């Protein structure tokens, strides 16, 4: 799941990081973080239920 | 806790070539061509800087969509075009990605994933005559709208009238090519501009 | 396969590939009207470089005893692009070209292994790769394909040549 867009510009972070400055890269940050914290979650649950 | 290992040094490793390419043509240059002739140019095997045009500030409008104008310092890019003519005062705002306009369906667009920069600075003095320049010559008649970065070059009769436009060659079917008129005589908004657009 | 070439269709994509020996197939032209009314493409490829030119050639055939090529052009006025460079080809032997354009941007992907000639198409296995990519700018939706009739000393080769 790491190479997926969830809807920013790329899939890497340094990318965002030497293309932009800070208050364009932000958005972009949250939109990965928020898709990564949703993957974990489903992870997590479904491994008590086992 | 966690532990990591933390880095001792850092190490750059670039190519090796020294030409200091013609970025003063295209912006030192003698005449632009028309709006709907814009002429394409390659920029390539270069050591460019680009802050050094910051040292200059007399462009009005200097706006990058892609990359911040500060990083371009430490970036290699490849197939570098660069785009060059000169429009009226007033189509400055046309010239941008999705927008609505005379020019942006008959002359000029760009795409919804544009990277790079456009560049506008004003010239009344150099481009203007006190009779009227009637030397600079753009499309204001079409039925299709044309794809983004897409050249038109067609000098035919439109077929405007209800009748085939092959005899009647005169009005009731008109010549879609226009001529602008620049004066020193009036105001602001009326004046060329010269426009170079990068992409990368 | 001719013996001794009309338009054909394009808009989306042209695989053309010959396989058997191929010194006669030379170039290519493309264009919205094929006249040198408007705008044109012509592609050489003979025997010691590559010639691009994107013009209004006057469409005169046969290419006898860098040969003689006035042939296809006659004169070239009004017009933006040129391009020289190396050759590609080599003078059975399986050649294919994919012709693209997507914004403007005109590819052409290559592809040349040996073989041994005993099929008019084989059944091999195929991977083409990237050589030349340029950028035309213009609106094609036909094309054709020269046959360079060569002289082997003979009033002409006998043309055989499949695609
Ligand atoms: C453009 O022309 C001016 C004229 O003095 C010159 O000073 C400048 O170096 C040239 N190049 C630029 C602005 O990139
Ligand atoms: C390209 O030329 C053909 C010629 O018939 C025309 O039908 C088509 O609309 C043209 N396309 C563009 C994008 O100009």
């Amino acid at each position: 799941q790491l190479s997926s867009n969830f809807g920013a510009i790329s899939s890497v972070l340094n990318d965002i990081l030497s293309r932009l400055d800070p208050p364009e890269a932000e958005v972009q940050i949250d939109r990965l973080i928020t898709g990564r914290l949703q993957s974990l979650q489903t992870y997590v649950t479904q491994q008590l239920i086992r | 806790s966690n532990f990591r290992v933390q880095p001792t040094e850092s190490i750059v490793r670039f190519p090796n070539i020294t030409n200091l390419c013609p970025f003063g043509e295209v912006f030192n240059a003698t005449r632009f061509a028309s709006v709907y002739a814009w002429n394409r140019k390659r920029i390539s095997n270069c050591v460019a800087d680009y802050s050094v045009l910051y040292n200059s500030a007399s462009f009005s409008t200097f706006k990058c969509y892609g990359v911040s104008p500060t990083k371009l310092n430490d970036l290699c890019f490849t197939n570098v075009y660069a785009d060059s003519f000169v429009i009226r005062g007033d189509e400055v705002r046309q010239i941008a990605p999705g927008q609505t306009g005379k020019i942006a369906d008959y002359n000029y667009k760009l795409p919804d994933d544009f990277t790079g920069c456009v560049i506008a600075w004003n010239s009344n003095n150099l481009d203007s005559k006190v009779g009227g320049n009637y030397n600079y010559l753009y499309r204001l008649f079409r039925k299709s709208n044309l794809k983004p970065f897409e050249r038109d070059i067609s000098t035919e009769i439109y077929q405007a009238g209800s009748t085939p436009c092959n005899g009647v060659e005169g009005f009731n079917c008109y010549f879609p090519l226009q001529s602008y008129g620049f004066q020193p005589t009036n105001g602001v908004g009326y004046q060329p501009y010269r426009v170079v657009v990068l992409s990368f | 396969h001719a013996i001794h070439n009309p338009v054909l269709p394009f808009n989306d994509g042209v695989y053309f590939a010959s396989t058997e020996k191929s010194n006669i197939i030379r170039g290519w032209i493309f264009g919205t009207t094929l006249d040198s009314k408007t705008q044109s493409l012509l592609i050489v490829n003979n025997a010691t470089n590559v010639v691009i030119k994107v013009c209004e050639f006057q469409f005169c055939p046969f290419l006898g005893v860098m040969e003689s090529e006035f042939r296809v052009y006659s004169s070239a006025n009004n017009c933006t692009f040129e391009y020289v460079s190396q050759p590609f080809l080599m003078d059975k032997n399986l050649r294919e070209f994919v012709f693209k354009n997507i914004d403007g941007y005109f590819k052409i992907y290559s592809k040349h292994t040996p073989i041994n000639l005993v099929r008019d198409l084989p059944q091999g296995f195929s991977a083409l790769e990237p050589l030349v990519d340029l950028p035309i700018g213009i609106n094609i939706t036909r094309f054709q394909t020269l046959l360079a009739l060569h002289r082997s000393y003979l009033g002409w080769t006998a043309g055989a040549a499949a695609y």
